[PDB]
């Protein structure tokens, strides 16, 4: 039920088809987070 | 405190303090149990 | 419905894999190519798989063997 | 079953026109007030009855302004329209219609009579007029119904239908709104002593109470056929 | 347990001593009953002011 | 209208200026549902005017909650009114008094 | 679209399809004010023409409400298994106790400590001091007359 | 003064009237003290909150 | 341990407030951390050091090559929102207090979160290692050691 | 519509035991399934047709206080088992009832004498606690025909026990036919000490009503 794009409409298509399985991926605010960051002088990324 | 084990809590010295009957599991968050009940009952006195 | 959910705790104890298993058997009851062992009442499949756990004729050990059990019959 | 003595209608009084008392006949112990509250809240449940469902007037559009020539608004007209009392004969959904000048208390005698409609109180106030050029003229249709129902129930039965100009109002569809009962011993001799049972009510004039005392009676003996088998 | 005059402390104390004893199931449904009893008595008691 | 009161309800009534009063009239003409005029005596007339004074009432009035501000007028026909005396009926008011 | 359409038109088949999916659904409710853990806490949903969720008496401690003005949030698990959590951890059946102290949460009182206690009563000695029964028939005296 | 008031319009001094059951009719015990209240209605509504 | 559990127990107690000590130890043990050092120990020449890594170091520094080499540590309790803060994700304890400080020094010392404290999968939006999560965080960490 | 009414076809009922019975019944009319409930809980416990034990006279003191002499148990709460009896009678009236045992202690409804009419619906039944020797004693005791409930501190000796019922309750839920949620649910629940079946009792009840109110609508629904 959040931010994650990629999410709602393949939960919606999991109800209806009645899958229920839910992969999580990425809450976008967290990727706004890290532009607003890299606004200014400070490097941020995630490795692997 | 007592308890030597250098990260988190062991179960072996926290008893239960909950609806169970049983000693706490494993994973269980006590310090989210924790740190909630004490400032629940906020109908202390102020201005002495 | 189920009132109250000891019986699966109690053959489970240690109250946070019960949930994974009830989870991963009613996934599969789902999607299909299963039956309920236990004869359902006409309930969901969720509340099945816990009556299930609940009998005490499914846990986390045999859905391993009956998986590489048809895994190794292909 | 050991004589059971069944009672008996009898001695029915007419207090007034809208209130009168009935009594019944001795029966054993432990039947009266039992049947007392079964009548009582039977008869003020399910009843049928004659109300006003909707109203539609030339004059004005809605509800919510005024006429020129009246004193209350459209809102008086509708809750009393609701407050007069009215019985039909067999067929049902009859209109009626009503036209009037002059600055005269307007009542419910001067209106079109037909054969089977006939006022119980002719004495209603129809929010009467103050000018001499007022002229009022309305049309009304009163259906019977049992129990009470809204506004908002009969909004899906209308759809294509009811244009601008006709108003509708709610129905009580509930004549008596008022019973109560005592029991007492008296009535028994020569036997071990029985109890009888004063049944006190006010109606508004739609419905005799011997008439609603045997609807009750009829469709209590109707809903306890079932239990029989 | 249920031969006093049965204050708060008195069912709270029930309701203990059917948990520990009895079990989660059996002291449930005994609160249930209990309060459908404790609305059904009220409603017949008065009680008035 | 409220059964058991204080009294003070009056005085706010005819205070808060929501309904309708009678200036310096002496007897009513003609009653509407909306438009009421009273024929004002020559005693508080003074030369120089016809002598009536005419009250257009608040029909369906959208106010700032979102309620209806509706008055409802008190005197039916040919009654005798005096100065300071209420003839509408504003909001949550009867007869000259707050009910609410 | 049909879908969409019925629906929105709301027929008899749609709130019996309703009925038969909400019936094994349970359902999470919250107060807004939260402090402790059983401010939040899952029932299953029952359908009832009004326009207002009805609260059970006793969790009313637990989520401290008043029936005065006040607004709960709800919450529907959609996975299976977000279901099975609530089941198992977040029903009031398995929450009686206190997770801060160890006395039960569920403390009755009120209408139902003040009736209990006045049945557990006796003036002097009422209607019918003397008779002896088993036990059932208490009630059946007291229901009718006798005592 | 009240009491004085109450017994002009053959009410009870105590205030405390017998009330039957609507549902079963059986007589109430510990007579009751009815009356009538001036409610008011709010704008605080449920066709605005839900 | 015992001046404050007694002390917080006075005051809970005045008022008619029950609840158990465990939860108070468990305040003190978070607000009981960052030992400082007067001994080097061969361990650092600097202060702040954790407890626990402190604790674990000389276990795996003194039995397994070198006993001789003893740290002595002075166990310095910090204030709540002091030692908030001390933690070793940048991500978390940020926006506790404040977050611009917090930033400008996990920027100069180059810090790695690893993701570590709950706040940072709620951030991140995984599961956190606690609850029904912990089974599949202890398998990561499990998977981690190989690859 | 203007005077049709539903009436209950779901009537299923399922039992416990030959004693203990729970009838269900379909969403009833608005107001009427509490009426009809209560009138049918008042039916079976203010007046019902049956047989039981009157009045006893043992051999001895007539007062309560007797001894034990060898019966080592008070005579009250051997009244009180003798409460506990359902005797079944056919068609005779008053009659008198005796029993008497050796001292083998188990004392049980088979012990009385055997009548044309008398009947026991389980002669197991608990009259007497095992006895301390061979003494025996004679009963004396009879029945009565009666309806209801009084009891024998107005009407004499134990008890009048004429209704032949243990227990009665009844509960009211909603439900929805269609649409419309505002419906009546009606539960009747009711335990039966003996010699009646609980849906024959509850027809009887009905049929005790139906019979009892059927002249107030003076001969109506002929066609």
């Amino acid at each position: 039920k959040s931010d994650d794009v990629n999410g709602r409409t393949k939960m919606y298509k999991n109800i209806v088809d009645g899958n229920h399985q839910m992969e999580p991926g990425m809450p976008e605010s967290f990727n706004v987070l890290l532009k607003e960051i890299r606004s200014l002088g400070i490097n941020i990324e995630l490795e692997d | 405190v007592s308890c030597d084990t250098d990260f988190g809590v062991c179960a072996h010295c926290y008893g239960r303090d909950l609806a169970r009957g049983h000693i706490i599991n494993k994973g269980e968050a006590i310090g989210v149990i924790a740190a909630q009940s004490i400032g629940e009952p906020g109908t202390q006195l102020t201005m002495r | 419905a189920r009132v109250t959910v000891q019986d699966a705790v109690e053959k489970i104890g240690n109250r946070f894999d019960l949930v994974l298993v009830a989870a991963r058997r009613a996934r599969q009851m789902q999607v299909g190519g299963k039956d309920p062992l236990v004869p359902e009442e006409n309930d969901k499949t969720t509340v099945i798989a816990l009556r299930e756990i609940e009998e005490g004729l499914i846990n986390n050990q045999i859905l391993d063997v009956r998986e590489r059990q048809e895994q190794q019959e292909q | 079953v050991t004589e059971f003595l069944k009672p008996r209608l009898v001695d029915i009084e007419q207090v007034s026109s809208t209130h009168a008392k009935v009594t019944l006949e001795p029966l054993e112990r432990g039947f009266g007030h039992t049947l007392g509250n079964a009548l009582r809240r039977i008869l003020l449940s399910s009843m049928p009855g004659c109300a006003v469902t909707e109203v539609e007037i030339d004059g004005v559009l809605h509800e919510y302004s005024t006429k020129e020539g009246v004193q209350e608004d459209i809102l008086e007209i509708l809750l009393n329209l609701k407050g007069l009392a009215v019985r039909v004969q067999g067929k049902d959904e009859v209109i009626l219609t009503l036209n009037k000048s002059g600055i005269g208390p307007v009542t419910a005698a001067d209106i079109t009579h037909d054969g089977d409609v006939e006022i119980v109180k002719p004495q209603h106030v129809i929010c009467h007029l103050t000018d001499e050029n007022a002229s009022i003229s309305m049309r009304i249709k009163v259906q019977r119904g049992r129990g009470y129902v809204p506004a908002s129930t009969r909004i899906h039965s209308e759809e294509d239908e009811r244009p601008i100009g006709r108003l509708l109002v709610d129905a009580c569809y509930s004549p008596v709104e008022r019973i109560a009962y005592n029991v007492e011993a008296a009535r028994v001799e020569q036997r071990t002593d029985l109890d009888k049972l004063v049944i006190e009510m006010e109606t508004n004039g739609t419905i005799d109470p011997e008439e609603a005392i045997r609807r009750a009676a009829t469709i209590l003996a109707e809903q306890l056929e079932a239990f029989v088998d | 347990i249920v031969n006093q005059a049965l204050g708060k402390k008195a069912i709270s104390k029930m309701l203990n001593t059917c948990y520990r004893i009895l079990g989660l199931k059996p002291t449930v449904i005994f609160a249930d009953q209990i309060m459908y009893t404790g609305f059904a008595y009220a409603a017949r008691s008065g009680a008035s002011v | 209208k409220p059964l058991v009161g204080t009294g003070m309800e009056r005085a706010v009534a005819v205070d808060s200026g929501v309904t309708a009063v009678a200036k310096r009239g002496g007897v009513v003409q003609y009653v509407d549902a909306s438009r009421i005029v009273i024929k004002v005596n020559e005693d508080e007339m003074y030369p120089g005017e016809a002598g009536i004074d005419i009250y257009n009432l608040t029909k369906y009035t959208r106010s700032n909650q979102n309620t209806c501000i509706n008055q409802m007028p008190c005197v039916s026909l040919g009654e005798p009114v005096e100065r300071g005396d209420v003839l509408a009926d504003g909001p949550s008011t009867d007869l000259g008094e707050l009910a609410l | 679209k049909a879908a969409k359409k019925m629906v929105e038109r709301e027929e008899a088949v749609v709130w019996d399809i309703l009925d038969e999916v909400i019936r094994e659904h349970p359902v999470l409710l919250n107060r807004a004010p939260t402090l402790h853990r059983l401010g939040i806490q899952a029932f299953e949903p029952v359908l009832i023409e009004g326009k207002a969720i009805q609260l059970h008496p006793l969790v009313c401690a637990a989520y401290n409400a008043d029936f005065d003005g006040d607004q709960m949030a709800v919450h529907v698990p959609l996975t299976l298994e977000a279901q099975l959590e609530a089941r198992a951890l977040m029903m009031s059946t398995n929450n009686i106790l206190s997770p801060a102290n160890g006395e039960p949460i569920i403390v009755p009182s009120q209408d139902v400590v003040l009736g209990l206690y006045y049945m557990t009563r006796d003036c002097v000695n009422a209607k019918g001091e003397g008779m002896v029964l088993t036990g059932p028939k208490e009630a059946e005296r007291l229901y009718r007359s006798g005592l | 003064e009240i009491k004085e008031l109450l017994k002009l319009g053959d009410l009870p001094t105590s205030g405390q009237i017998r009330l039957y059951d609507g549902r079963t009719g059986e007589q109430f015990e510990r007579p009751v003290t009815v009356g009538y209240m001036y409610m008011l209605k709010l704008n605080h509504l449920v066709d605005d909150k839900m | 341990t015992r001046y404050i559990v007694n002390e917080v127990q006075d005051v809970y107690r005045l008022q008619g407030v029950k609840i158990n000590d465990k939860h108070i130890e468990v305040i003190v043990r978070q607000m009981l951390r960052k030992a400082t050092i007067v001994n080097a120990g061969s361990s650092d020449f600097l202060e702040g050091e954790q407890v626990e890594y402190s604790r674990v170091k000389i276990a795996n520094r003194e039995l397994e090559a070198n006993g001789k080499v003893g740290a002595t540590y002075s166990r310095d309790l910090l204030g709540i929102t002091k030692a908030s803060l001390a933690t070793e994700s940048f991500i978390s304890a940020a926006s506790f207090q404040e977050t611009t400080r917090v930033l400008t020094e996990a920027a100069v010392a180059g810090k790695r979160d690893e993701l570590r404290g709950l706040k940072e999968n709620v951030i991140v939006g995984r599961l956190i290692p606690a609850g029904t999560g912990y089974a599949y965080h202890q398998d990561r960490m499990r998977r981690r050691a190989a690859g």
